[PDB]
């Protein structure tokens, strides 16, 4: 009763070495876990690159051609699921 | 790009105030930004830092808050040696633009300015320069007028003022007027004068010398 | 204490090119990554370089990307910044700055140098000339040195080996007609000059030169 993604990322164009952003704001009952999957695989935090910040904020800095691709918000409930994806462009 | 404004440029209050500073960002940045404090002959120090994090090191009078588009940067209990400029950092993504700055200045009692005259020296004498120096020292508030007088009457040409910003200690200004001339025209004149006009006083501060 | 010390520094003709360099000291260099940040004549402040601690990943905003370009010699501990094709815009004053650890990890810069000053000008380089100024009294005596005539900016004026800072005031440069002047004072108590010897000592970087002045008459 159960979860929405209020804010969730925004589709991007981002310069390579740049810095760019994948915001999730989730609301629900009870609070529910966020994920983060990179074509459908789950997003790492063994690269030094990319951080996890506050307010919904993962972080991803010295930007790659490789990290072009689609990333998605999975926010989870016992009772139920939402996504909310965007598609990253680095050139 | 996000574009950070900041406010005020520019800021007094008096020492045991509360004051507030202000970030706002062309976009909603999440609470990723930072603050930084910058004194006059220091580098800057980071303050603050995710908006609402004081850093290790620093003095829990300092706090930071805010969401979205706006945030602020709180100095409660003001102490002399917060004279500063402090900026904001968007560090959201690139470029992590700057806050433009806002110079923040203490109120103290007024003070006026002890002065100090100085002939040119023998040495720049020998190269066929003349500079006439006078020292405004540890004043407030930081408007003032010098007047330079050569054999009576005034003289704006070739006239150099600077002011320091704020003590750290004192809350005063200090301010350095030279008088810039060349050798020739020094010789041919014998009184020299500075004339600081500060709102202390009415009578202007008058410091000479001869030959 | 950390320190961190840029030079090179100095005048350079429109398209011209130079590296400024940061000797690092204090903390383990080699383990942190490093920005160079740097602040124009109107006080505003732009991060123009990023690099990580160990110098494969590097980053430039559009205002500098293809025209600069940042090293480190983690053996040495210095830091690089290679410029070129520099214009009017990149007149600033230059720091290095060490990038903090933080929990949660936002970037910040929690050291910073003191600056070394670049100068984008046709102009040429040109020492101070460095003038004391003593009376010809009353308990308190005020000294100074006068720095006139050089080019580009940036002197630094300490007074006995920057022992007697507490009363030391200092101005800031007025250009006139090319050549910049500026001026620093001290005030002491009138029992301990001439009976102690003060001496001002006045550098500037960018032509490689320092004068010391005792104060006299």
């Amino acid at each position: 009763m159960g979860p929405v993604i209020r804010q969730g990322p925004v589709n991007q164009t981002v310069a390579v070495d740049g810095t760019f952003v994948l915001s999730c704001v989730a609301t629900g009952s009870p609070v529910p876990t966020i994920l983060w999957r990179k074509d459908g695989v789950l997003v790492s935090t063994q690269d030094s690159r990319i951080k996890q910040l506050e307010n919904g904020v993962l972080q991803i800095r010295y930007a790659k051609l490789g990290d072009t691709g689609r990333y998605t918000c999975i926010a989870s409930t016992p009772s139920g699921e939402a996504t909310w994806s965007a598609y990253i462009e680095v050139q | 790009d996000i574009q950070m404004t900041q406010s005020p440029a520019s800021l007094s209050a008096s020492v045991g105030e509360t004051v507030t500073i202000t970030c706002g960002a062309s976009e909603n940045i999440y609470g990723a930004l930072t603050w930084y404090q910058r004194k006059q002959g220091k580098s800057p120090q980071l303050l603050i830092y995710g908006a609402i994090n004081l850093a290790d090191d620093k003095s829990s009078r300092f706090s930071g808050s805010g969401s979205g588009r706006q945030y602020s940067l709180k100095i409660s209990s003001l102490h002399p040696d917060d004279v500063a400029t402090y900026y904001c950092q968007n560090v959201l993504s690139t470029p992590f633009t700057f806050g433009s700055g806002t110079k923040l200045e203490i109120k103290r009692a007024d003070a006026a300015p002890t002065v100090s005259i100085f002939p040119p020296s023998s040495e720049q004498l020998t190269s066929g320069g003349a500079s006439v120096v006078c020292f405004l020292n540890n004043f407030y508030p930081k408007d003032i007028n010098v007047k330079w007088k050569i054999d009576g009457s005034e003289r704006q040409n070739g006239v150099l003022n600077s002011w320091t910003d704020q003590d750290s200690k004192d809350s005063t200004y200090s301010m350095s007027s030279t008088l810039t001339l060349t050798k020739d025209e020094y010789e041919r004149h014998n009184s020299y004068t500075c004339e600081a006009t500060h709102k202390t006083s009415t009578s202007p501060i008058v410091k000479s010398f001869n030959r | 204490e950390v320190q961190l010390v840029e030079s090179g520094g100095g005048v350079v003709q429109p398209g011209g090119s130079l590296k400024l360099s940061c000797a690092a000291s204090g903390f383990t260099f080699s383990t942190y990554d490093m920005s160079w940040v740097r602040q124009t004549p109107d006080k505003r402040l732009e991060l123009v370089a990023t690099i990580n601690s160990n110098g494969g990943s590097t980053y430039y905003p559009d205002s500098v990307k293809g025209r600069f370009t940042s090293s480190r010699d983690n053996a040495k501990n210095i830091l690089y910044l290679q410029m070129s094709s520099l214009k009017s815009e990149d007149t600033a004053m230059y720091y290095c700055a060490r990038e903090a650890l933080l929990r949660p990890p936002y970037y910040a810069l929690d050291y910073w140098g003191q600056g070394t000053s670049v100068t984008v000008s046709s102009a040429k380089t040109t020492p101070p000339s460095v003038y004391p100024l003593a009376p010809g009294t009353g308990s308190s005596v005020t000294l100074g040195c006068l720095v006139k005539g050089y080019f580009p900016e940036s002197v630094t004026v300490t007074w006995n080996s920057g022992s007697l800072s507490s009363s030391v005031h200092t101005f800031p440069a007025l250009l006139q007609s090319g050549l910049y002047t500026m001026s620093s004072s001290v005030t002491v108590p009138s029992s301990t000059w001439p009976s102690q010897t003060v001496t001002c000592s006045v550098a500037h970087p960018a032509s490689s030169t320092t004068v010391d002045k005792k104060l006299e008459p």
